[PDB]
């Protein structure tokens, strides 16, 4: 699951086999089975295979959730 | 002069001639066969130039020439030095720092020549060992020497493009 | 007959330096491509140009060693 | 007389029904807000600095919650009375009597009492969105980060039952009471832990500024509905 | 340097010049296919708008 | 060394044949992938133009 | 005379440099696979090309050392 | 006759080059083991293949040193 | 004789390599233990296997050095 | 006699320094580029000032070595 | 007669390797201790274990230098 | 006699040191310029003074080598 | 005759090994101090203890160097 | 009489050590200023005091080398 | 005689070791100061404590080298 | 045979015997003094074994080597001890050659550590007698005793891990 | 000398074992058994008391 | 002379180390013994309290 | 005695005296021109002392004298100055001998820097005269003077640190 | 009396002229900035004193 | 070595004392007087402001 969550509510909760995202430290390519880590987003348009405008990125080998506010498809 | 070197240079010129003629023998809308490979290599050099139009022409000619130069060695320093000098002069005319840059260009040409001579020396040592007396090791040596020559040609083209862009 | 020893010493030094440089570069680009798979073409192109730049000097060293051995 | 009291009873009952409908509408958002809070709490607990420790206090801001319109039984009054009592008790100095208001009635009461309003906001819808409060939350958190105050507090009513609107208080002060999660999982940091925490802390603060206000809106709607039902029954028995 | 100059002039001239001339016959055709498709799509959209009117 | 040169040439030819025996498939596959990409790029535009023309004809028929 | 020791030192320095090279190389690719388990074959292929690329020069050095020892 | 000197210095250089390589190899493997224990078999296999690859040139150097000492 | 110097040089090179490798191993084990405080058994077994493989070469080097010194 | 050995050691040390320099340079730049895929041209430019600054001295060293070998 | 310098280089190399190993050991263990104030006795005990592990080859080298000097 | 070898050794050691220093300096400036591009000018300047600082002893070494060769 | 040269270099690498050794010992000390100042005393005890073993091997060499000088 | 050779060797070793030291110091302060532009004056004063501190001893080494060359 | 060469070798090795140690010891200090600027006094205390400990070995080494040169 | 080595071995065995007898002079539910020390060595060795049947063998080996290193304060034996330990580990349950060499290397490392300590102490004592560094001599003896203690612990741990692997 | 030393070491180890280590192990096992018996008695008494109260 | 000098040095070392080592070793041994005794008498007191509670519960039920 | 060294020392003393007289020719609340430079250097040395009052005057004179000595060289004493500084630092309030060794090393390092600069300048001048690199000679004098200045400030900082530690 | 001293003096004169022509401004503006800071502090103190005196006089006049 | 160390130390001490008593005491006294004058001006301004406030009250 690559479900994103906003204070108003969820937006998308589909499954995926590829994740890409631009973070403040740099670009990241996330794959299933990745080590848990934390990285902050900086007004980036995350792409799966939507916009975030400020938020946090957490990864778990099971699933990845991108919590942020003001996110639209 | 060097009669053998002149004959070899003429041989590479003729080889490039027939290769280009065969590549552009027929014109159509869908490049296939040799035309497909020509389109692919043209796209590759165009992308390299964009990363680092007018100069893509002689860039392609130089790439093909060094490819042929690496090619016939499988079966010279003056030529490499002259080519490096001509490339440096063309880059300067297109537009101790200058002396240093010329030294680096000469060093790059000498490095390509040294790779060629390293391959030649390995082949000669293998031939001498055969005369004294390794088909698979000879095959591996020929393969990786041709591979290294191709990468050296690509690196020389990229360095020339970078120097031209800087100038 | 010390020229042979001098040439061998120069060749060995050049080989060690080239090995160190190539190891550093390709080890770093391994992590470079491991962090984000989508950049592989660019990373491999700069990979190859960098290793060629690194190996440039050792070829000159080998040529000088051969000249010294001949002399 | 009879016609007047019948009309008053009718209009009061109708708008009490509207208040109940608004309560029902707000309950959906209150129930749907949880997952963000759960995720941010888990992340903060897993990961854990200027705003993580106390300091020598010199002033304290007092956030309060009220309503744009009145017509409530105790919602806009109990919080004000409790806040005034604790202020007059603790914050003897006017410099430490710093306050922040969010409701029109509270604004009017503090203007009458001649209190030093620092920042204020009014004219908010029945069901607000984030962007309407984000600016105020960012201003308050930036003030706290720069260090104008040294302790933050919120006063409001928490919705526990339709007929019971309990009043309580929280602490937006430097974070001390963090509930450690049972499954403590160790993560890595790409831009390093110092920057990670420095970016996450304002996010947690401006998320904690929520939840409380949703509960306050639900409580005020419940109080409105209950008071208007009581008034309607009183009018009916008087008629 | 005279023989090298002759060879390089030929390489930058004549042969490669004609080769670049023929490679255009494929590259420009490939581009013009998409260009003509886009133009035909625009004409069809105009026809649809005329039908709507 | 005429004999050594001939032996080296024969060994190089054998080496080229052996390398081709394992490298003919990958290079041909790469060329076929490039050709398929170009063909798909052309066919997408052709299909889009045809579909647009058909839609225009249908709209005109509906208008009539 | 000294040609044997010249070849010995040449091969010794070449081997030392190559060892540092592939050690760094394997350490970095192992860190990479630990980072992202899903890229195992591509990381393996990159390390396989890299080790040959770095170790190319020491073989030439060893050949030159053998030639010198013969001389 | 410095053949003994040549063989010994070659062996010493080979061992010195090897050891640092193997250590730097296994260090990152144990780091990955600490980071994510679930991949112990694949990191073990990669470790063993890395050490096997690294400890190749020193072996050839040792045999060459033995040959030189004999000669 | 000169063979004594050769053997001493070989022993010194082997000792330096083994020290570097095993120091790196034990430092990385300390780092891993600090990172995860409940993996001490497996960490220790990996530590011992790593130092064993690292020091494998130095023992053979010392044996060859002793043989050369006797020669 | 000794002049050729002096020249050989000079060029060998110069090659060591040069290679280590630009190898470290290109490795760190690969890491930075993989970190930030954009802004490639500025780093690709700084490549060559860095390499020239590193390699300035060894060319003078090689020239001096050739002069000494002449004597 | 000339085994004095052999013993000298042996002890010097052993001491240098031991020093590097010990420095790495203490650096990493105190870094871990700073990272986590607890488990201090565990860290210290493991660091003494590592020190005893590393100080193995140099002592044997010193003994070998002693017997070589005797010879 | 030995003056040529002395001058070559001095020049080579100076080149080695200068290469190391410049390599580290411009590698870290590339790292910083990749971190934040805004301060590009001040990093370039500071790296100018850094290069000037590091490349001071090798010049004196070259001058002393020339003097010794003259002697 | 050569003993004085042997003894002088015996303390040579020992000083170099000790200096290169404890250099990393104190660099990590300040890192813990910078990360956390409250643990200043406990870090100092470890570093003072650690340097003793770092310089332990050179102490064996210098005394042995004096014996070599006398003989 | 090899005195010039000894002096040149000492000068070269000092130059290499100084080069490494200034490279490390100035690279670290470059990283620091890139990290935080605000502390620039403090970073530069620490830069100069540190570079003077490290370069102090090689000056004494060069003076002693000149004395030895005179003797 | 050889005493001058021995003393110069000892001085050069000690200078290289001291320079490397001082550079490594001081490198992290700029980063620490940039991270927390408030710990400046205690950071200078640990500046001037331990640097003398590192440099103590070079001073004794050069004193012994002067003694050996006096012979 | 080596008369001095035999006498030293007999003295160490007698010392171990009297130490064991004194530790086990009486048994009770409250261990104090020497009994407390025996309890704590037993707990330490049990914890080491658990971290890495043979507990009493390890305790006896630790006591023997501790007494042997302490006696030096005032090679054949080490080789024999290493061979016996390797044989016991094998009987309890290229690459094999390296594994066998490793135990001898550990034994030789312990022997060399004690030999270097003894040689340094003897040289210092002879130099002081001929021409008195009491404080440096005491420091050297304390350092050697500490090094021997760590070496004994390392040898015990190595034997334990080798037995566990076997 | 090696064979005699090994035989003497083996004999001394066996004698020390069978003389004190077996008695020392017996004493340690007795202490552990006493502690375990006390713990088991406490647990049984607590369980019986809880059952009686319930 | 050398033997007697070494013996005197060893005696002086033991005397110097006695004062600096008696306190730490004795403190550690005392702490270990105190922990063991704490475990033992905690178990004994828990057993006695359990027996007393059982007797009290039986009396209360009776 | 060293007549040339004594004459040079007297020359630097006279230069320092006339510089001080020019700097303190007039006193007021507005420092401008030479007074501005004197105020600037006084503020700099005061800030340095605060970072690392009573010894501020001594620092000012030592900095001025060492700057004059560095400037004079453009066209035993160092050991004596270092010994005097060490004695003053000790009297203001193996560690002591180690600190004296570091002070002597710092003095000898400054002396060696000046000596190396002078030797390089003399060799370059002799080479140019015999067979004229005016621009490289000017650059050489430039960075030699610059390095001498940084060495002067470094020595002042080290002396201040030693005095504070004492 | 060799020409080395004269050559060194000429080189020093040329270096001094170049250094003056290339660095007169950087030192001059720094000295002027320090003097301007001192003058600004003095003028601020004087203006504050004058304003305080004027305010006291105005308050006295208003009271009278 | 030499015998000018004592003479150099005596000359340094004499130069220190003479330069101090000739310029350093006057320059330091002038700087202290300027600082004290600035402080006195600030204090006088504060006193004038306090007097103005008292007169207003």
């Amino acid at each position: 699951h690559v479900s994103v969550v906003t204070p108003d509510g969820p937006v998308y909760e589909d499954d995926v086999e590829m994740v890409s995202v631009k973070a403040k430290s740099g670009e990241l390519g996330i794959l299933p089975g990745h080590i848990p880590l934390v990285a902050p987003l900086e007004i980036s348009a995350a792409r799966l295979k939507i916009a975030v405008s400020g938020g946090f990125l957490e990864v778990r080998p099971d699933k990845v959730t991108i919590l942020a506010q003001a996110a639209e498809r | 002069f060097n009669l053998s070197d002149m004959l070899m240079i003429t041989i590479t010129c003729l080889i490039v001639f027939i290769i280009a003629v065969a590549a552009t023998r027929s014109l159509q809308l869908r490049p296939t066969g040799m035309q497909n490979f020509m389109e692919w290599v043209f796209d590759f050099v165009r992308g390299i130039i964009n990363s680092t139009g007018r100069f893509l022409t002689l860039g392609v000619t130089l790439i093909m020439y060094v490819f042929v130069a690496n090619m016939l060695g499988l079966p010279d320093a003056t030529v490499t030095l002259t080519l490096a000098v001509m490339v440096v002069a063309l880059t300067h005319y297109y537009g101790l720092k200058i002396i240093e840059e010329f030294a680096n260009t000469l060093t790059l040409g000498l490095r390509l020549f040294g790779n060629i001579y390293a391959g030649e020396i390995l082949l000669g040592l293998l031939a001498s060992l055969g005369t004294h007396y390794a088909a698979i090791p000879m095959m591996v040596w020929q393969a990786f020497s041709i591979f290294v020559g191709t990468i050296q040609a690509f690196i020389f083209t990229m360095l020339t493009m970078v120097y031209m862009a800087h100038k | 007959s010390l020229g042979v020893l001098a040439a061998a010493i120069a060749v060995g030094l050049g080989a060690l330096g080239a090995g160190i440089g190539n190891g550093l570069i390709v080890s770093r680009t391994i992590e470079g491509i491991a962090r984000q798979p989508e950049l592989r073409p660019v990373l491999q192109t700069t990979m190859f140009i960098g290793v060629a730049l690194v190996e440039a000097l050792p070829i000159i060293g080998v040529v000088f060693s051969f000249i010294y051995l001949g002399r | 007389r009879i016609n007047a009291t019948k009309k008053t009873s009718q209009i009061t009952k109708a708008m009490e029904m509207v208040s109940t409908s608004k309560l029902n509408r707000a309950e959906q958002n209150a129930k749907s807000f949880v997952p963000y809070m759960e995720k941010i709490q888990e992340v903060v607990a897993n990961v854990a600095h200027p705003m993580l420790v106390s300091r020598p206090v010199k002033k304290t801001g007092y956030l309060v919650i009220t309503s744009d319109r009145g017509l409530a039984g105790a919602y806009n009054s109990n919080v004000l009375r409790l806040v005034y009592q604790t202020i007059q008790k603790r914050h003897a100095s006017p410099d430490e009597y710093a306050i922040i208001v969010i409701g029109r009635v509270g604004l009017s009461f503090f203007r009458k009492r001649n209190m030093p309003v620092i920042l204020d906001i009014t004219r908010l819808p029945d069901q607000p969105s984030f962007a309407d409060i984000k600016e105020i939350a960012r201003k308050t958190v930036g003030l706290f980060a720069d260090g104008t105050f040294d302790e933050l507090y919120m006063y409001y009513n928490h919705y526990v039952s339709a007929i019971q609107q309990e009043v309580t208080e929280r602490k937006l002060l430097p974070l001390t009471d963090l509930a450690e999660n049972k499954q403590r999982t160790v993560y890595e940091f790409e831009p390093s832990q110092e920057e990670i925490l420095d970016v996450l802390l304002p996010q947690y603060a401006e998320s904690l500024i929520y939840g409380a206000l949703l509960d306050a809106k639900a409580s005020e709607h419940a109080a409105r509905m209950t008071a208007m039902k009581n008034a309607t029954d009183n009018a009916n028995e008087l008629i | 340097i005279i023989y090298q100059l002759l060879m390089f002039i030929i390489l930058l001239a004549l042969l490669r010049k004609f080769a670049w001339q023929p490679l255009m016959n494929i590259m420009k055709q490939r581009e013009e296919h998409i260009a003509n498709e886009i133009d035909q799509a625009e004409k069809r959209r105009q026809e649809a708008e005329k039908l709507l009117e």
